[PDB]
């Protein structure tokens, strides 16, 4: 059924599944028109589809001509979702499909249920964790790709750019949710952080910097301070 | 008018004849039921008075034959079964009404409300429904499980059901996934009517009979049934307009007709809800949705 902190472990098991999050596959900037009236303009966004286990990435590049001339965008969008996943589980290799496919929020069953209607084979899940992953536009490679982009576009990134090589999936996911909590509830602490000591680079191929050991722990524990403190400067406590 | 004899009535059992029902002592002299309106179907029922469980009875149609009541004891239930000899089906009644041992299907002449609930129903497609081929009349009881319900043990103690899923192919075109899922108007009208039930009145006919072994016999698929049915029509922006006001009729009726304190279990707060404020055919109940609000407004 959903997935939550008892069954947290089984991300990392063999069985190949994919996190969906559509937070940010819709998304407008608000305005004022020259009548005074409240107008959107949308701008490019993204599906980010997510292995746990290997850190793959399947970024998606939602470009607005998608939705010229549509209406009930907010509702489109979890079927345009839904349609971009089921496409690209098709383009897989059968022994590259998903056994399962968690969403992060419950809204995308329904619209992936049916666009997958083809793989009953597939368990789509939801979850009670409150994972951040809409942080994502915060890693700033990301929001660059999906910026710039003129046309659809999927681009593949290893998320956790070449962790793997030193720590378990488990904690690769720990790290990365840490982070994207941390670049969520502060991002411009978030980022202070990430990057005051310039001597510590982001190689053109990874999207974090390369930090030794010990320089992420020290790293690791800054981001838990700002997510505690943002905690308190909101509760005051 | 028709007649069901029943030989006797050995055990204390509320006797049901359509919405009409009457309590028989055990060993009281009742032989049966007269008066009984030609030209409609009819379901006689039955609770035994020692075991509440199990409400059953038997759908059957006067004119496919002569049908009587007599109470197993072995198998423990009044079974119906037919009367070949036709100077028998004659002869036993005439003595059993001159002995006035028969009480009368009492039809207000007003009433139209079986005909109502009973409008597109239809022998021939009971018995494809409910398969026990040997009997022009059909069984169904309180336990018994539909097609869809095994899908999710016996088969042919089921109630075959015309199978409707809304996550299914059958309901979504391959390329129409959200069209089609939320407007289910291509599976209504193409899957469905065109397709499967040929037409309105075969598909009414079965939401009517599903309706009604809820009611009488509390089946739990077939009220799962029913509001299937209701659902799909309700969630298609395109109905003929002739099916939304037979619809809102039939409805009406069924309403009109459940009993007060039935309303928990056998009505859907949510397919209610969404056929009556949320579908397509918001509008277009009218008067279902006036006896819903002044009858049972708690669910809404
Ligand atoms: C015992 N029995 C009673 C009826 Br009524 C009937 O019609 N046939 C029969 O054999």
């Amino acid at each position: 059924g959903a997935m939550n902190s008892s069954n947290y472990a089984e991300l990392f098991n063999n069985d190949i599944k994919l996190f969906v999050d559509d937070t940010n596959v819709y998304r407008v900037t608000v305005h004022k028109t020259f009548e005074g009236n409240v107008a959107t303009k949308a701008i490019n966004g993204c599906i980010f589809t997510l292995n746990p286990k290997t850190g793959h990435l399947f970024l998606k590049i939602i470009h607005t001509s998608v939705w010229a001339g549509q209406k009930r965008l907010s509702q489109l969008a979890k079927w345009k979702t839904a349609e971009e996943v089921s496409a690209l589980v098709r383009s897989l290799p059968k022994e590259e499909q998903p056994k399962q496919i968690i969403v992060t929020r419950k809204a995308m069953l329904d619209p992936l249920e049916v666009h997958m209607l083809d793989f009953p084979n597939i368990a789509i899940r939801p979850t009670e964790l409150r994972l951040p992953f809409s942080a994502a536009m915060s890693i700033d490679k990301l929001s660059d790709v999906v910026m710039k982009a003129t046309e659809p576009q999927m681009v593949l990134f290893n998320i956790y750019d070449d962790w793997l090589d030193r720590i378990s999936s488990y904690t690769a996911f720990s790290r990365l949710t840490l982070l994207l909590r941390a670049l969520k509830t502060n991002e411009e602490s978030a980022k202070m952080i990430l990057l005051s000591d310039p001597t510590i680079t982001i190689k053109s191929y990874h999207l974090w910097p390369s930090f030794t050991d010990e320089q992420w722990i020290t790293i690791e524990s800054q981001m838990r301070d700002l997510i505690l403190t943002e905690y308190g400067r909101k509760y005051n406590v | 008018m028709n007649t069901v004899p029943f030989t006797s009535a050995p055990i204390e059992v509320t006797i049901g004849i359509d919405q009409y029902s009457f309590n028989v002592k055990e060993n009281q002299p009742f032989h049966g039921i007269k008066d009984i309106p030609i030209g409609h179907v009819h379901v006689i029922h039955f609770q035994h008075a020692d075991n509440s469980s199990m409400r059953y009875g038997y759908w059957f149609d006067c004119r496919m034959g002569n049908f009587y009541i007599q109470y197993d004891p072995k198998d423990g239930l009044y079974k119906m079964m037919e009367e070949r000899d036709g100077a028998k089906f004659e002869n036993i009644v005439h003595n059993f009404k001159e002995r006035q041992m028969m009480v009368s299907y009492p039809k207000i002449d007003e009433d139209d409300t079986w005909y109502n609930l009973t409008e597109f129903v239809q022998m021939d497609k009971i018995r494809k429904i409910v398969r026990k081929d040997e009997n022009q009349f059909s069984y169904v009881d309180s336990s018994m499980t539909t097609v869809q319900e095994n899908e999710l043990s016996d088969p042919a103690h089921s109630l075959n059901y015309t199978v409707i899923n809304f996550k299914s192919r059958e309901a979504i075109r391959p390329g129409h996934e959200m069209e089609d899922f939320l407007d289910k108007s291509y599976y209504l009208n193409t899957v469905m009517l065109q397709g499967i039930f040929k037409n309105s009145s075969n598909y009414f006919g079965e939401l009517q009979f599903a309706f009604l072994n809820a009611m009488f016999f509390g089946n739990y698929g077939s009220s799962l049934q029913w509001h299937a049915m209701i659902e799909l029509i309700c969630s298609s922006a395109t109905v003929p307009k002739h099916m939304l006001d037979k619809l809102d009729e039939i409805l009406y009726y069924q309403i009109k007709t459940l009993p007060e304190q039935y309303s928990d279990i056998l009505l859907n707060e949510r397919v209610w809800n969404i056929c009556l404020y949320s579908s397509f055919q918001k509008n277009s109940l009218h008067n279902t949705e006036k006896i819903m609000e002044n009858k049972y407004p708690e669910l809404l």
